[PDB]
């Protein structure tokens, strides 16, 4: 979730 | 390099509960708060049941419960459901840009209620048989668990020609599914009182026949 | 939530160049970038592969690029090797805690020639129809690789419910079977027109089409  | 240290087969009693760990590093599930927790399930596509630690996607199982400890975070399924039966992996930030994944745990749900199969037989379309062909179709549907013996016949007798059988696999109902088909010619149909399908399972023997005995 | 429409089998032979598309609707992959691919190697876990539209992680080779033309991100192997093998599965981070994820592609290097699936459809039969039940069956046989999309339409319109699929199970002649079911009510039979099974393998999506009677 990219996340990031 | 290296991974995120999960645990294979991590099995709760249906109903009560299952918590899958996942161990690695200062640099990884130790440094951040960017622990995700995914199911997929048998055959479909991985789901984010958790990110961030302890946040839930919004229609995620309301149970579903998430921990980081030091290096350790922690996945708590309650209220164990069949329909839980999956791979989980855990995931972290693991610095510049990067994203490392723990090996996988597998999940089971014990005290599923066994299922005797629905066989369902099916004679040659109407519709195959103008383009000169026949296939027997035997499903199999809806047994648990996972295995079963499909043996066929024409007049009580074995056929080893032209049937092939899938392996079974899980549907929705965490049950499984399977068929078994057997290519003739319209002559081999037309040419035999019936075919039997007769599948096997848990000791019980359910068979179904069918008859060139369909209008037309 | 949702699935992004990736094509089911993406085969080549070792060495081409293979692309796997990932299309979705506006609201993720449509305008926005968190489009990320992960390799599933067979019974491993995922593997980041491109994060944000063409960037690769650490340790991840160049022969993998990324792209996304509006509502279609893209990933192409150029030089396809034995270990290029894997399912490949992309996804989009919306703004919030549902990231999607795409429906997973199998990239096969191939061993055998290309075949395209028989699809044949069976209607419920009237001694199904006698127990006041109904069900039909998509016979999917004689493919490769082994991976297809197989989808339901009553009387035109697309059909989620009754139904269930099974994964690729390769025969004795090492072309594959898989089906797919649909059960209902008697009346939910007679509600429509017709009904049909479309699978989708590669080049060709094949669709069958069932309809109501009255034999007996």
């Amino acid at each position: 979730q990219x996340x990031x | 390099p290296s991974a995120l240290t999960q645990p294979p087969s991590a099995s709760g009693s249906l109903g009560q509960s299952v918590t899958i760990s996942c161990t690695g590093t200062s640099s990884d599930v130790g440094g951040y708060n960017y622990v995700s927790w995914y199911q997929q399930h048998a055959g479909k596509a991985p789901k984010v049941i958790i990110y961030e630690v302890n946040k839930r996607p919004s229609g995620v199982p309301d149970r579903f419960s998430g921990s980081k400890s030091g290096n350790t975070a922690s996945l708590t399924v309650s209220g164990l459901q069949a329909e839980d039966e999956a791979d989980y992996y855990c995931s972290s930030y693991e610095g510049s840009d990067n994203f490392v994944f723990g090996t996988g745990t597998k999940v089971t749900v014990l005290g599923q209620p066994k299922a005797n199969p629905t066989v369902t037989l099916f004679p040659p379309s109407s519709e195959e048989l103008q383009a000169n062909k026949a296939t027997l179709v035997c499903l199999i549907s809806d047994f648990y668990p996972g295995a079963v013996t499909v043996a066929w016949k024409a007049d009580g007798s074995p056929v080893k020609a032209g049937v092939e059988t899938t392996k079974p696999s899980k549907q929705s109902n965490n049950k499984y599914a399977a068929s078994s088909y057997l290519s003739l010619t319209p002559e081999q149909w037309k040419s035999h009182r019936s075919y039997s399908c007769q599948v096997t399972h848990e000791g019980s023997t359910v068979e179904k026949t069918v008859a060139p005995t369909e209008c037309s």
